[PDB]
Parts: C-alpha cells; structure tokens; sequence
C-alpha cells in the first residue's frame, strides 16, 4: 500500500485545496495535492484501532465489598455488608465510559472477570479460606434478604462460586432487550410528567448478588469484590463527540456547576507558538 | 491421565488476553439485529472528519468566542495567528483528532488543516499559511514563515482552504504526550496582501479553523487518557 | 447549468425552491426507507398516509440577533401539531418516520454570520442542577417553539450552555454529526434528509424523540452600517415515509 | 478450536477490516470530485 | 510431560456449566426405558394449552368464584371486567401461563384470551372485548374501547371465542415481572347489546376465561421464581 | 427589487372547503411554494385542479 | 471428545428439537379444522 505517491510540479485549473465545507464534508485532500512527494509505503494496517480491539480489554467496572462475621442478632444482613447486590452497569467508574459514549448503540457480549481479596484489619489468628458465591439475579428472581436465604439455592438462576484470592471468569450472551444497548436515550418510560428522563432499561444488564458461603471464624473478614468487564464481538453505531466535562450520575448527562474550563488557555497571543 | 506441567504466568490475570469462557446463559438467544446506519469500524474511520479548532485559546472560561479567530481589515505583512503541532495537547487537545490520539501513545501521518472565511461576500483577502518542520524556531515574520511548507490563500467563492501539514521526520512515529525529540513544527498565518472590506461594512471578520487527519495516518500502542478521571464511583 | 447551488424538493403538495444552497446532507449516507419485513416485530399492518403526512410543515420563525445562543428543536415533537402527521402521531401506539430538514436564512453580500445546523441522534441533555436530577417531561417536548438556548436555567427544564451541546461534551465537536453551515457569504440554507435512526425497529412518537435539530451561530451575526441588527431564521420539515401502527384511542400526555 | 457450545463464549472478534470514512466524511447527495470546484 | 498454563477461572463451580465427569457406578446398566404417553420436550409445548384465569379476583380468600366473570341481564352500554397485560402478575400470575412466564425474564408473542359463556342455553347476549395497546389508558367507556384491537362476540351455539392479543411493540422483548417502558396495555370487555334471559329464569350467568401462548411466543433467559420460597429445609 | 436585496416568500394555494388562510401556519398546511429570491427572477406556482365536479361557473 | 466410558459421565443432551404440542392441546378424538364450526 502506498502511504504517498511521487507528485511533481502543479499548474493547473484544477485546484483539489480549494473547499467550501459549509457543505458538511471533509474533502480527501493529500500532502501530494499541495507539495511534491516522493513515494512512501504504509507498513501499517490500522488494527489496533478496530473497535473490537478498542473495547476488548478487561476494564474494572465495580468495586464492594462484604464481610464474613457472626450474623447473630444483625437485623440487616444487607445494612451489615453480610451479603451485597450490584445492578450491573458500565457508568459507574468513569474510565471505560467515556470510551463505550463515543459511540450511540453499543452491541457486544461480556466477559467477566472477579477479583476477591481478603482484608483482616484487625488482629487475627490466621487468614480463613472463604469461598465466595456470586450469583446472576435477572429483574424478576426473588432477592436475597439474609445471607443464606432460600434464593442463595439458586436452582434456576447462574451462580459461580470461588475462592477469596482467586479470580471467578464466565461470559454472558449479549442480554439487551433490543438489538442494541442505548448508550444514550433522550426518552422517558411513559409520557408521564414526572417519569425519570434518560435512564432506561434499554441498557440493563441484569444484576448481581455476593456473600461468603463460610460461617464465621473468631475474627472478622473483609473482602473486597472487584468486578472486570471485556466487550468480545463488538458492534457500535453512530459515532459523537466525546465527553468533555466531568460526570455527576449513572445514567444522565449532567456535569457539574461551577466546572472549569476545559480548553487550555493560552500562556500568550493567539499569535503564540 | 495425561501429563502436564504449568509455566510461569500460570492463574495471572492479563486484563488484554483474549481467550474462551464458559457462558453462564446457556443456550440463550439474543434479539434478532436490525439495520442501523452510521457502523463505525475502525478509530480510523472517524478522525477523518473534522471538527473546529478553539485556536483563540485566549479567553479565560470556555466561550464559543475561542473557535474565532479574527481579522482585520487594512493590516499588511502582520500575522494572524500561530502555534506549535503538539495535536495531544494545547488548541488541539479538545478536538476530536486531539481527544483521539490521546488513546494511543504513538502517531504518525499527514494533518490536514482548513480555514474556512466567513467575512462578508463583497470584502477579498489574501492569507499565507505556512507549516515549519521540527529543527528551526516557530516563525517571526512571514519571510521566515514563507521559506517551509506554505499555501497563499485566496479568499473567493469558494469558502475553505485545506492546508495538508505533510509527514516531516526522521524518526517514523512521534509520541502523542509532547516530547521534544519527537516534536512537528509550527504553524502559523499572516497577511500576503490584506483583508479589504466594502463600504458600509466594519470590524473585524472570522476564520473558522478544523483539523482532521489524512489517510496516511496511523496510531498505535493503547492507553488510557489524561481526558477523564474520577474520585468516587458515581451511583445513580 | 445545473448548479450544486440551485435545487428544488417536491414532497406532497408542498414545493421548497433555493436559489443559494451548497449541496445537501444525508445522514450516514442513507436515505429515508420504510421498515423490511425482515426487521419488523409487531405483527401489526402499519398505515402509510403518504402525501397528508409527508409534506412540508413550516415551524414558526426564530429571529437571530447579535445576542443569539442558538435553538434546539426534537423530532418528531416539533411535528406533534402539523396538520394530520400530528393527529396520526396521537392516535397510534408506534410510529416511525425520515425527514427532510430545510432550514433557511438570508441576508446581503454586506453581511457577515455562520451558523451551524446539525442533527444529533439520541440528544439525552443534562440537567442544570447537576447531581441526577432529572429533566422533566415538558422540557424536552417544546413542540414547534424548540427550546432557546439564551433562555434562562427553568427548574426541571436541561442546562442551556452552548460551548457543552447541552451534554457536557465540547460545541466544536459536533462537527462528527451529520451537519451543514450557513455562512451568509456563500450559503442562505442548509438541507439535510434523516433517514430513521433507532435500536427498535419501530417506537412510540411521544415517549422518545429520536433526533434533535440544532441551529447555532458560531460568527456573530454582523449587519451592514445601520442595518437593522437583526436576521429571521425559518425552519420548514417533512416527515418522509412515515408509517403508522397500532391504532387505538389517542394519547393523552403530560401538560 | 472452541470448547464450548455457545458463541458469546468465543474469544475477540478478528479485525473488520472494513474501514470506509465516507459515510462520516462525505455525506453529500451530490456527490463532490476533488479538484472541481466545490460550488458551480 | 506437556506445558500448560492456567487461565483466571481455574477451579471455579458455575452452575450452569456443561461438562464430562466420572461416573460413580462405573459398568452399571440402567432400568431399560418403557412407553409411557405424555412426553414433553419444551416448556413452549405446555404454554400453549389454555387454562382458566382466576379474572374475578376481588374476594378475599381464595375461592372457586374468582374464576366466574359475573354478567347482569339487561345492562346497556356498561363494563363487562377490565384488567392491565403484566403477565407475571396480578390475574395471570397463578394461571400455567403466568406460572412459566416467571421462569423467564424476557418474553415476547401473542397471546390467546377466550371466554366460554355458561348461561342457559335459551338466553342471548353479544359482548365486545377490546386490546388497548400501549400507549393509551385503559378504556373508560366502549366508544373509547372500541377504537383499538376488538371483537364483537355473537353468543350463540358455539359457545368460546378467542380473541388474540397480537403482539404490538417498539421493542422485541418485554419483561416478565411488571416494568413500565415495557408495558403491553389493557384488555377490557362491555355489553355490546346485551344479556338478554328467557322468561322463567333469573339471575347472573357467568363467563369463565382462559389463556394460552400462540405459536407465535418467546421467552428466554430463564431465573429464579417469586412464586415458591421456604425458610429451614423440608424433612421426611 | 435590486439585485443586491434578497427574499424568500411563500405561496400557498388553499383548495376549496377551508377559509382564506389567517397566518401562514394556517397557509403552509396546503399547496404551497418557498419561493427564495435570486438571480431566476420569477417563480411559477400552478393551482393544480382541485374538485370533487369536474366543472366549475365562470361566474 | 468423551474421555469416559460411560453414558452417564457425558455432558447435558442437545435440544430435542422436537416440540408437538398436540397431545396436550387438541387430544379430541375426531379431528377439529379451524374454521369449521366446534359442534356440526
């Protein structure tokens, strides 16, 4: 492939530089349209740059935590971090999101990937072995209220269960309910005048619940979920501009008041190099 | 039982390694896709479009004044603005080009710059813009500007002008964090005759200026971006 | 003698005439089409009105000042009161449509002034609160006013900063949406075509707005030596090949 | 060789290789040669 | 021996998986398989059998009397029973079809609802069902039923009618357990002219209802069920 | 006019059955035109034949 | 690849693909066309 090819001296009524963009396009013009060049080869393919490739990492999307510890006479598992739930998003943690909302509708499958490290703050005989149960609640399933509930059986919904200090990985189908995940809706749920705006469910991901199945040791342990996310087959339509101020919330678009300018201002003139 | 032995490396996790899972939704079957237009393939595909420049930097909170830069009439060899190619940092950084290349670590390809005129109709102008290759000073006066890379410019009918800055350099790639060995030049414009404006008419006129990038462009090496960061996990 | 400058578009009963253009726009390179077959869902027949609905609706006209921000329209909303496109929009359960976009300004070879006219798919705003508050309802559905970004902040209205696009991403930017400039030296309109963009092969028209046309100056307007300082900026759109479905009572929607 | 049954299991997707700028870069309904002048 | 390396998931349990294990009674040979009618190979298969829709739901313990759908002789114009489409609940909810549609997140199809009528055989009656679909309220009056999705049901010698609830939506899935953007609307039932009974008899007759999928219905994404829970394990 | 003024007018034609138009809205929902100003000095409209009776009175 | 020898240690079945709901939802013995009427 050539990168340039060898052009020489011009003296033309043809003139490829001269555009009106008020058209709305950007004109192919090339260093040979306006120098003289030699030719060079491309040596490069661009693959690096596919989207697969841009949205295929792991990226870390969640971080909680729960801890092991004598349940008696807790009146809130939930409230004690004994068991902890996660509706599962990819705008929570900033770094993947400004990625995926340069795109419109996003299409892909998930990998996971879930990192469990234990923690013992405070004096301890030993470190326990904890196994960690990590199930998937679908919008419908009964939720955990104790952490050894009936619903912790599981028998219909997909629960994985590892060690605390390995790392649990399985891959979940594109679950969208359309052909493709919204990242942005400028919509609401019903006409209702007071429905929330811009969340929706068109970007739902499931859900997801963790608890140690262990029964308490002597001391108290903490252990700290992290939760990984890998677009693979990817798909993504309609490309925007990408976001320049900070984020406030999952779900809307709002930045905060009192920001601040985001363009660099010049140490000089504009006639400055 | 057959025999085995594990390397080093053995239960790390590479957040960038590609390989099988099981699904935990066996058997499952996703909605049918539709047709929607706009597909986007490659990071290639979009930094081709160009987007406006704030090269009027000047001001001291963002403003749509910052995407002007003005001219003015009567002025005669003056020049009309400059700065250096850093393209992931300074005017350049909040382009999509420049928030794009910040992406990656490494750059290398042809630039194309336009200006397009927005003066009345009936006014005329002459412009030079001249790109200078890493080695010598940004520009001074227009006849140091005029010896490198130059177009004259002539304000007509036809609105825009593109500038392509060519790939200048010894070393093939250059880093998109602004590193001197690996620096591109500067770009500056002045006056080649002078902006006229007709009776009845006064002020001072804009250009509107975009950056987008040639076919030959290339990025490589993924990171993360200075672009974004956080301090707690937002909720909803 | 054709010109990229002159151009005429018949829809309907309705004829727009420009003397002054500079080429028109299609949206991601397509053209408006109805919905296959093979990507359809709802079992439904749809209902194609054809010529009642897609003609030219003329919005009522905005006037462009030395202090105009700019103004936001959302589709199909700006529409929700045009003649039987309108009644259609109420009365069924989904719907689904393109549009041809013309929006006009005119002005002499004295003035100066840029605008931008630009079509976002899927314009969520923010609100100026910050935090998650949320936008109500009625502020995203101006109908035919559109909203006017030199307004002041309302309360569960969206923030109307411009150098943001109204989502905390950069004015300049906006350039990676299909767009086109009207800049009074060369230009006096802008004409885009829409082809229907969404996740779902069909949605309903009055929960979701799927496009939202925005016209901002970007040079200041700048009029001859006492000129009045002041230009009027019109927009006329046509829904095309709208189709209609599930048919039943009529809508009823907040305020 | 994949060792599961079901697709979403499969490893990354392999390069489009598709790449066409233009309907990003020339959306024009007329279509515009470089070198003839943009409006006649 | 041949180098392996281990990725992230070694040793995991996931429920779901599908693998090969040892078998504990290696060379144990299975009770040979004898015909027994009545095989079923897909839940699809069952939800297509219509059973009865406890509609009448306003007592307050359950009884066999929620079953009965009251008619009144006489009454002009009036509303016979109404009721919103959220399948995993409410009415449907007990029914064989609401029972497995709780089994599933997702779902998508149409839907079957007939009425037997059961009053004697010597009185007449023409009722009018109507399907609002999503979007509007449900119907307040016949005038507003009639513009949407209906049926002008003659009673006569054959005594079911089935009407279908066709499937009508923006997006391809809805959810199971109540959700709003997902919404399928309203089902509603008046007198069309009205019951009309012979002499020498009184009272109220009654309709029993039924649902049943089509042919036409999806469901996927299976989960757990509200339906059943318990607090220490069973015994014997 | 001049040729350096410039204009865009709309012509609407309104078939029989509904009152003259009061405001353009009213106007642009039948057959209409935008006529824009240039160097094409005139613009032709046609009142195409609108009738449920295929003849109509002079008178 | 079965690396046991028995059936039982083999992995989940494949989907009977079979589907026949007649024997649930029409077991009358004389044959009911759509259309005609229920009771001639």
């Amino acid at each position: 492939t050539v990168a340039s090819i060898s052009s020489g001296p011009k003296h033309t009524q043809k003139v490829p530089i001269l555009t009106a963009n008020e058209t709305g396009a950007t004109m192919p013009v090339l260093p040979s349209d306006s120098i003289e060049t030699r030719t060079t080869y491309m040596h490069f393919n661009g693959s690096e740059t596919d989207v697969e490739c841009f949205l295929g990492r792991a990226a870390c999307v969640h971080v909680t935590e729960i801890q092991n510890k004598d349940a008696t006479g807790i009146d809130n598992h939930r409230e004690a971090k004994l068991f902890n739930d996660w509706k599962i998003n990819l705008s929570s943690l900033v770094q993947l999101r400004k990625k995926l909302e340069l795109f419109t509708y996003v299409r892909f499958d998930s990998e996971y990937t879930i990192l469990a490290t234990a923690s013992q703050p405070d004096s301890a005989n030993y470190s326990s072995n904890l196994v960690v149960q990590a199930m998937y609640v679908p919008p419908g399933a009964p939720n955990p209220k104790e952490w050894d509930d009936y619903t912790w059986q599981s028998a219909s919904n997909p629960s994985v269960f590892f060690k605390v200090g390995d790392t649990s990985r399985f891959s979940l189908p594109y679950v969208g309910l359309a052909s493709a995940y919204n990242c942005f809706y400028d919509g609401y749920s019903h006409d209702d005048a007071e429905t929330q705006y811009g969340i929706t469910v068109l970007n739902h991901m499931g859900s997801m619940a963790f608890r140690i199945v262990n029964e308490h040791d002597e001391h108290k342990t903490l252990v700290k979920i992290r939760v990984y996310h890998r677009a693979k087959h990817v798909e993504a339509w309609i490309p925007r501009a990408p976001r320049a101020l900070p984020y406030t919330s999952i779900g809307r678009t709002n930045y905060p008041k009192n920001t601040e300018p985001v363009i660099k201002k010049r140490k000089g003139d504009i006639k400055s190099y | 039982g057959l025999p085995t032995t594990t390397l080093p490396g053995s239960g790390q996790f590479l957040t960038t390694d590609d390989r099988q899972s099981p699904s935990a939704l066996p058997n499952y079957e996703p909605t049918p896709r539709i047709h929607i237009p706009g597909k986007v393939h490659n990071l290639l595909e979009i930094i081709q479009v160009d987007t406006l420049i704030p090269m009027n930097n000047t001001h001291t909170k963002d403003e749509v004044n910052s995407y002007l830069i003005p001219l003015n009439a009567n002025r005669q060899n003056e020049q009309v603005f400059g700065t250096n190619l850093f393209i992931g940092d300074g005017v350049f950084k909040t382009t999509l080009l420049g928030e794009i290349v910040q992406y990656y670590t490494h750059w290398s390809g042809s630039l194309r710059f336009s200006l397009m005129y927005t003066g009345p109709a009936l006014s005329s102008a002459k412009l030079i813009l001249a790109y200078t290759p890493p080695g010598a000073r940004g520009p001074q006066d227009r006849r140091e500007a005029m010896l490198g890379t130059h177009v004259v410019w002539d304000i007509g009918l036809q609105s825009t002008i593109v500038m392509t800055i060519p790939w200048t350099s010894g070393v093939q790639f250059r880093y998109t964090d602004p590193d001197t060995y690996t620096s591109a030049g500067f770009l500056s414009c002045w006056y080649q005759t002078s902006l006229i404006l007709p009776p009845e008419t006064t002020g001072q006129v804009y250009l509107l200026s975009f950056i987008s990038a040639c076919p030959d462009f290339k990025l490589r090496l993924m990171k993360d971006t200075q672009t974004i960061s956080q301090t707690v996990a937002l909720t909803e | 003698g054709y010109s990229d400058r002159v151009q005429q578009i018949t829809l309907g009963n309705s004829t727009i005439t420009t003397q002054e253009a500079a080429n028109a726009v299609v949206c991601y390179a397509e053209w408006p089409e109805y919905l296959p077959d093979v990507d359809a869902s709802d079992v439904n027949k749809t209902s194609k009105p054809d010529t009642s609905v897609c003609r030219f609706y003329t919005l009522d006209s905005k006037t462009w000042t030395t202090g105009s921000k700019g103004w936001c329209w959302k589709l199909p909303d700006a529409l929700k009161d045009m003649g039987v496109f309108g009644q259609n929009m109420f009365f069924h359960s989904l719907g689904r449509s393109g549009y041809t976009v013309h929006v006009q300004c005119n002005a002499t070879k004295f003035h100066s002034g840029c605008l931008l006219v630009v079509v976002i798919p899927e314009h969520q705003l923010a609100s100026h609160e910050g935090g998650n508050v949320s936008v109500k309802y009625t502020f995203t559905h101006p109908g035919e006013r559109g909203i006017d970004l030199s307004s002041a902040n309302e309360v569960g209205g969206p923030v109307k900063d411009v150098l943001y696009n109204m989502n905390g991403t950069l004015l300049g930017n906006l350039l990676i949406f299909p767009h086109q400039f009207i800049n009074l030296r060369t230009n006096n309109t802008a004409t885009i075509v829409i082809p229907y963009i969404n996740s779902v092969p069909i949605d309903s028209m009055t929960r979701h707005n799927n496009v939202s046309l925005m016209v901002i100056p970007i040079a200041p307007l700048t009029v001859p030596t006492g000129a009045t300082p002041s230009l009027p900026i019109t927009v006329t759109i046509a829904p095309m090949c709208t189709e209609f479905s599930g048919i039943r009572s009529k809508s009823i929607v907040p305020q | 060789i994949n060792y599961y049954k079901d697709a979403a299991s499969t490893s990354s997707a392999g390069q489009s290789l598709s790449m066409d700028p233009s309907k990003f870069t020339e959306p024009v309904k007329d279509l515009m040669l470089k070198g003839a002048p943009a409006l006649n």
